[PDB]
């Protein structure tokens, strides 16, 4: 048994192998204690405020959409200790990982940024942090895999499988089945096996509450609808879960459209893959036709994750989301245009909800809309990549 | 599930162990592979525990990894494992054979469709590595509806709750993770005959597994080694795999 | 004559061909207009707030600290939009340039920091931006140059002289004397002729302000010391402003050491330099002994400026404020040593502060005290730098 | 000072503009340097504007700050100017002569002692060019020490406030920035008498200013084009100077 429901709807689960059951359950029972825990909370929100920098701005931008009736705000998580949103969750769970009594803290990351925000959360609280990462990843992400070492984290080049995110997620579960009792699993999304899809979304949904909060002080309604990127989940569902019940509130998640869903060179798993069962969850996901795990393709490593948050999946297959998928050249289209537009450069992942709401306006430009963009990171790390395909085109 | 049973009773009979390899299906290569089987059983295996190789199979460790791999570099497929599988059942028709799967391959054209190609093949049981006995009820109906043994593990970490779970919803055997007292409450619970698994490397662990009160040992890493250890020399390769499981399985006998 | 007074002592003033005085009384009357209209500091206010991320946290360090009676906290100007305190003051200076009805912005730039927060500004105000950078710092930043394009900035490499900052200065001055009554020349630092040093400071000493009320709300008491780096003297005077007049309170500057003071290899003209007039001003300069002037050398690109603001000459000479160095070495350690303990990469121009603070406390550690740094920067931008010196070493 | 009375006394009692080159000293090296301006003279100038290469002249156009580069690079000191200065002054007693500097090198070793300098070398002006009226107190007043005339710029921009200083303060003569109100007003107020400079680059210019009522015109930037277009040829440099001068000079005459 559990204490939370493991599912939403058809979606989710705890599909681990049974000796990392007792790991779950612990960290289960940890978080419904710590949640009702008064100490916990204002531990929590006191690290968020003194030391990311919480809450970040939610900022008008009156010259992207001038000549239409659509008023877009950013909600700005690029201003956050670390230039992205995955601060805030890995300060939940370090907090966590400390009312076990864990000492170190393992990790998988992608393009980066996850290992980054694990590691410096480990350095400020005192843990010992190890971090799993596909060695085509590590050679891509020189910058990122520096960081994370300067902050005193061991970065773990992961050489199995396809040698990338996926595979670095396996190696993670495989060093936490033997260490739990020490260690705990720092999952970077709001995927895997429960309770991690709550817990990430917990510990993002202050990005929802301040938005709701800031758009009610500045508008005096709430927004027509939210709109967030999908990797795996976690910024979006941290940016939805306050307004689920606001039914006038559309929630709108954008998974990368690669180089075109019919090239099948996409990162489309929600509403382009096939349900199966992989990294703990039941889940749409990117597979064979004989289900083996693929890889997803996009401009931004960020949006690499092959599968999606059950949740998402839910909340899909009830109607209450919509999700989209934008391709690599809107996504640089929206890069530069926010660059050019409001001097503000945005993650090539944040990006991809940028261009779906320009895609809203531009369609529709007598439509009275207000929309919310998660911005879920800043694009600094994203200048080279911007700069080289520029420059191959010319 | 009835090869299962069989085969415990005339071991019982004759007061010996089980001793059961693990190797992944078609590595490195569908050939070699079918050989290596016919050795295993040839040189004493009393049943099989086979492997169908998987993009991320996140219970295996490095050993099998790099089998799973060895079998992709063939272009091995799932399709085909059962067309080895039938095979192996055509010429070897009382020996056990169980599967480790991931529950993707399982679920994927449907958990039913699953256990209804195992049955037609010949297949005994199957151990969803990544199915908890929490997660476990589609499978383990699907498994029984089609005659085909729902195996569980038993790891270590293992309360009360837990035994008696996995004594209710197994059959076939029970895997026991690498004990006196977990292979008793088993015994107590009328579970599946008990296989210790996990580092069972040599003679002397068979011995101790049987002492112990199981019902005999699996052993894969140290099978698949000398699989990877033999690749440029496929004769050696068969007879040392010859030698190591006769010397393994000598060492269950009475 | 002049509105306010151009001097700090025997510092400051307008030494400036005569054809560009008009345009420096028209903008000390525009400024001090501006200072006293309810809808320019709203305006200043909002976007401040709402854009650039103010007020930035004042960030406890338990780690660093730990064994010795020092409490030390971080301004957090690193989490401010562009990642250092130049924002500020540009989104004055623009709104300064639009309230003259000026089109367009003219600013120098060395590292690039000021350029990128020039270009920014200057995206989301809609002015017409131009730069200029020394071909030689063109050379070293093209992230930073690239970034200044992808705002739509116009970038213009200077060859002339050392073809660096004080020869990028020149360039600006040159332009601005032909073109002022359509552009405004944004300085990057509090010093220049007047009025610039006082706007710069004025336009930064929010970072003062804050820290003062977030100490009273987090100790209850005033630092004992607030401690800058001092390039041009910008981050410095606006942590230091607002204290003036708290005598408790010691105000401590850092020039860079470089090499060491008794190499030359160094940018250290406040308390090691000379006192000469050049950009506009008589101040403390790097100079041979002919009187030409000279670079600044320093590990850390941004603080190059081979002068000094005239405030901080100024307070040096009265005893209010003092001035040390930091070398090369000490400023690493010091980066190395925050990321670490605290998971916060710090810009090497602030690492010079920091360092400063890490001596005060382990040359003393039983001494009480509390200290605040101010972090001018993030150090994302000085990852490569900082690597392969660490490589060269081993 | 009184060299520029005296020239100027002498212009007017022929009807006559003055024509006033300027060039950097040491550009392209000492030696070339002097040779230019002996012919400048030669030529037919009637004073000269000297520039003292600095390392950051903020004022200057692109073709001067190639003539300090220039200077720079044969290692052309202060010093060295003003040693320049003094066998110029040996050779020529009559010619006006003034600097045109930067604040930093006559502030540097202190304001009195480089006034004191000029003095002893002979020299006659001196126009700080990032010094604006407002700032020139101890300038103008040290110079007035030191019999040298203080030359202040009368930009375009320039209301009544200015001229009534430029007025007041100047001696030798005012630098009227390229304006016959300027010029009537500056007369009024009884300035020093101007010369026009910036842009000066053809004899019709100079006949232009004379006309307008300016007492002559300076020309840099044109004369400084032949020294960097004739680097490879010091004698063909000379020719085309003498040719340059020779016509300007023409230009002011009744
Ligand atoms: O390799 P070992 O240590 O001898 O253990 C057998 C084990 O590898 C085999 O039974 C197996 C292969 N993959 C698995 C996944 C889960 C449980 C067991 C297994
Ligand atoms: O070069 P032109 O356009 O002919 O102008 C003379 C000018 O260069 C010379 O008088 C001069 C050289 N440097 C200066 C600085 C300020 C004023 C004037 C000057
Ligand atoms: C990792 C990342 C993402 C994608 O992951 P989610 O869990 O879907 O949010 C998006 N934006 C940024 C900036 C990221 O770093
Ligand atoms: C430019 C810069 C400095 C130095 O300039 P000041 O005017 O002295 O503040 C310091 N820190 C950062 C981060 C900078 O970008
Ligand atoms: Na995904
Ligand atoms: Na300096």
């Amino acid at each position: 048994t559990t204490l939370l429901n493991p599912y939403f709807g058809e979606f989710g689960g705890m599909y681990v192998p049974q000796i990392l059951m007792p790991a779950l359950n612990q960290l289960e029972e940890a978080f419904v204690s710590a949640q009702k825990d008064p100490e916990f909370q204002a531990q929590f929100a006191d690290l968020l405020k003194n030391y990311a920098g919480r809450p970040t701005a939610l900022t008008k931008c009156q010259n992207i959409t001038a000549g239409t009736r659509t008023t877009l705000y950013l909600k700005r998580e690029d201003l956050l200790h670390g230039g992205a949103h995955k601060t805030n969750q890995v300060l939940g769970q370090a907090l966590l990982a400390k009312r076990m009594g864990k000492s170190e803290i393992i990790a998988e990351t992608g393009a980066g940024q996850h290992g980054v925000a694990s590691a410096l959360a480990s350095a400020l609280l005192g843990l010992k942090c190890r971090i799993y990462m596909g060695a085509k990843d590590v050679e891509r992400q020189s910058p990122n895999v520096f960081r994370m070492r300067l902050m005193g984290a061991e970065v773990i080049p992961v050489h199995s499988g396809s040698a990338t995110l996926k595979d670095a997620c396996n190696e993670a579960l495989r060093d936490w089945s033997g260490s739990y009792e020490t260690a705990h699993y720092m999952l970077g999304t709001a995927a895997g096996p429960h309770p991690y899809p709550t817990i990430v979304r917990e510990f993002q949904r202050m990005i929802g509450e301040e938005t709701k909060a800031q758009i009610l002080d500045k508008e005096g309604r709430l927004p027509d609808a939210v709109i967030a990127c999908v990797g795996g989940g976690s910024n979006a569902i941290g940016m939805f879960a306050d307004f689920i019940n606001d039914t006038s509130v559309g929630l709108i998640g954008v998974e990368p459209g690669g180089h075109g869903i019919e090239t099948g060179e996409h990162g489309a798993p929600l509403k382009h893959g096939r349900v199966g069962i992989y990294f703990g969850m039941k889940a749409p996901m990117m597979q064979t036709a004989d289900g083996q795990i693929e890889e997803s393709y996009s401009i931004s490593a960020g949006l690499d994750f092959p599968s999606v948050g059950p949740q998402h999946a839910y909340l899909n297959s009830i109607g209450r989301a919509d999700y989209v998928s934008i391709t690599d050249d809107e996504a640089l289209e929206a890069f530069k245009t926010l660059c050019r537009h409001e001097g503000i450069i945005p993650a090539l992942e944040s990006s991809h909800a940028l261009a779906h709401a320009l895609k809203m306006m531009r369609e529709q430009p007598e439509k009275e809309q207000l929309l919310v963009v998660n911005l879920s990171g800043r694009g600094d790390k994203d200048i080279f990549t911007v700069h080289d395909i520029l420059k191959a085109r010319g | 599930m009835e090869r299962y049973e069989n085969l415990f009773a005339q071991l019982n009979d004759r007061r010996e162990g089980a001793f059961v390899p693990f190797v992944t299906l078609g590595d490195p290569g569908i050939e070699q592979s079918l050989k290596i089987i016919d050795t295993l059983i040839d040189a004493g295996a009393d049943a099989l525990e086979l492997g169908v190789p998987f993009s991320d199979p996140l219970a295996d460790g490095p050993t099998i990894q790099n089998a799973n791999l060895r079998a992709f570099a063939a272009g091995v497929t799932p399709a085909q494992c059962f067309e080895m599988l039938a095979l192996i059942r055509e010429k070897h028709p009382t020996i056990p054979i169980g599967l480790l799967m991931y529950a993707n391959l399982v679920f994927n054209n449907g958990i039913d469709a699953f256990y209804a190609r195992c049955e037609q093949v010949g297949v005994d049981s199957v151990l969803v590595a990544d199915v908890p006995v929490e997660e476990s009820a589609p499978f383990r109906q699907a498994a029984l509806r089609h005659n085909i043994a729902p195996i569980f593990i038993c790891p270590p970490n293992a309360d009360d709750d837990l035994l008696r779970q996995v004594a209710s919803y197994g059959r076939g055997y029970t895997y026991l993770l690498s004990l006196h007292h977990l292979i008793e409450k088993l015994k107590e619970y009328h579970a599946a005959p008990a296989l210790q698994g996990f580092g069972i490397s040599s003679p002397e662990q068979v011995s101790a597994a049987v002492r112990a009160g199981a019902a005999g040992a699996i052993s894969g890493s140290a099978i698949v080694k000398i699989i990877e250890k033999n690749l440029a020399s496929p004769k050696q390769m068969l007879a040392e795999l010859r030698s190591f499981v006769s010397a393994m399985k000598a060492a269950s006998r009475a």
